[PDB]
């Protein structure tokens, strides 16, 4: 009756549901604690992430470096395979890919920069072959240029300057966060206060207004006490925007508008610590005396109720929830919960190979001095233990584990993890995405499949810049695993090889096992 | 060297 395509199409057709049934991140990162880790050697071929190459920083750079009278930075566009390093009042772009770069030199600056970022042009402001603005923050003014990343046969973007006539005078306020969103909005904060400013910019000149403005979105007043931002973190999918204070005091704002942004949420630190002694497992890792260094938006892609990553100095990943008073009139969210934490694993990094209770005590990640989380999960954690090296713990969803986990209640937040070693003198200061956000589906179930799209987008590649060059981290497959650990049974016997597959089987199951 | 800042007219239309 049914015909062999039409038979096969059936099993292709069901097979893709399958695939999008791959559990959401709220699923198995439910309300309670985990400590989930299966460590792996960094030489090892199940190693979940290894280090592909190594840019070191152009010897020009550190002439200029070392010729810093007061104030130097460094930072990385990781979109576009270029670092950049400020010194005093001028800035120097490159690309890290290409092998003897030219400095892209930019002095126009009349005073010390603070920050500099690279974010999405406004829309039908600029000509289609400006794909970025270059935002240059200093301490009398910011300065907005235009950006051309065109790519080039070797494949790193050829970038060319463009000149706008577009800045605004800084303020009392000082600037060292710039993020921009989708649609080009570009938002500044600093470590004078909490306030947040957003720059406006226009083609059309006018009589009564500039190409150019700058407006304070916290209109401050009264009596305030002392307190500065760490960072500021931009999620689009939400119209969400996040600060981070030195108090690690979290506030949430609602782009209500092209033009808008209201306040929305704030919780202090003891807010966290209430709502986690409320918890079933309360933990020495997180007190009144731990700091919150770093946030990550989780995007509505990718979970519904989960909003935010936080990290502490201790090593703990706190996930919050956040969740609107109501239905409908984007909605705003007005409450913010710390709902789920992840702990840090127990195993160090050692040089020789070393040999079922929630572990809520590990000081494997503490100090945690920097973090970063990209979808589906993955986390660096540059841990600085000792003064001069850091280490750097990366870890990801245990992919294979959790889509065949059954059934959903026993759902568990499975990682696996490595310790990847800086040399001594490497000073990790940003971690960037080089390569497509990853995502398998378009909503939160399905959406981490890792083992869905093995073929269809290349592996995450990240940028790691230290103080003396960039180092490429790339995410392996099971394929890749799978791979490497049968070239090495090359040399073994036939139950060499029954035993390295015997390993994946029990991790992946035997469909997956064979599908590699 | 200085980067060459191409101008204003090119940049923003129209």
């Amino acid at each position: 009756a049914l015909p062999p395509v039409a038979k096969a199409a059936q099993v292709v057709n069901q097979t893709l549901q399958l695939d999008d049934s791959y559990p959401d991140l709220d699923s198995y990162c439910r309300p309670g604690a985990s400590s989930d880790y299966e460590m792996q050697s960094s030489d090892s071929s199940w190693a979940p992430f290894h280090v592909v190459r190594h840019h070191n920083i152009p010897d020009k750079v550190f002439e200029h470096l070392n010729a810093g009278e007061v104030f130097t930075k460094l930072g990385l566009f990781a979109e576009i395979g270029y670092a950049w390093a400020s010194i005093d009042s001028s800035l120097f772009l490159w690309d890290y890919t290409h092998p003897n770069p030219e400095l892209i030199g930019y002095e126009e600056a009349t005073h010390t920069i603070t920050a500099v970022a690279l974010v999405p042009p406004k829309p039908g402001v600029f000509v289609k072959t400006i794909t970025h603005v270059l935002v240059v923050a200093t301490t009398s003014e910011i300065i907005l240029l235009g950006v051309s990343a065109t790519p080039t046969p070797s494949g790193s973007k050829s970038l060319t300057l463009y000149s706008t006539r577009m800045s605004v005078h800084r303020g009392g306020s000082d600037v060292s966060f710039i993020v921009g969103t989708k649609d080009g909005r570009i938002f500044l904060g600093g470590e004078s206060d909490t306030d947040i400013h957003e720059i406006f910019y226009q083609q059309e000149e006018r009589w009564f207004s500039s190409r150019c403005g700058k407006i304070n979105h916290s209109h401050p007043f009264g009596s305030r006490q002392q307190e500065w931002l760490r960072g500021l973190y931009v999620d689009d999918t939400r119209n969400l925007l996040y600060s981070l204070s030195n108090r690690s005091t979290i506030r949430t704002y609602h782009m209500e508008g092209p033009e808008k942004l209201t306040k929305v949420i704030e919780k202090d630190k003891t807010s966290c610590l209430r709502d986690f002694a409320h918890m079933a497992d309360s933990s020495p890792l997180f007190t009144d005396k731990t700091n919150i260094v770093a946030l990550s938006p989780i995007p509505a892609t990718e979970a519904s109720k989960l909003h935010l990553m936080a990290l502490t100095d201790t090593g703990c990943r706190l996930f919050l929830s956040a969740t609107s008073s109501a239905s409908y009139t984007a909605l705003a969210p007005q409450s913010m919960q710390l709902q789920f934490v992840k702990f840090p694993p127990r195993e160090s990094p050692t040089r020789i190979r070393t040999l079922s209770q929630l572990d809520k005590t590990s000081r494997a990640l503490d100090p945690s001095a920097l973090g970063f989380r990209f979808s589906p999960g993955y986390f660096f954690d540059v841990v600085r233990k000792h003064p001069n090296q850091d280490m750097l713990f990366v870890s990801a969803p245990d992919t294979g584990r959790i889509k065949v986990t059954q059934p959903a209640s026993a759902l568990k937040y499975f990682e696996q993890g490595t310790w990847i070693e800086l040399e001594n003198g490497n000073r990790t200061i940003e971690i960037g995405l080089t390569t497509a956000p990853f995502a398998a589906a378009k909503q939160p179930l399905g959406f981490g499949n890792e083992l869905a799209v093995q073929f269809d987008q290349v592996p995450g590649e990240f940028a790691v810049l230290t103080n003396t060059g960039v180092h490429i981290v790339r995410r392996r497959r099971l394929v890749d695993i799978f791979a490497k650990a049968l070239g090495n049974c090359v040399s073994a016997s036939d139950d060499a090889l029954e035993r390295e597959v015997r390993k994946f089987i029990n991790q992946y199951g035997r469909v997956e096992t064979i599908a590699a | 060297r200085k980067a060459k800042l191409l101008p204003m007219e090119e940049a923003l239309l129209p």
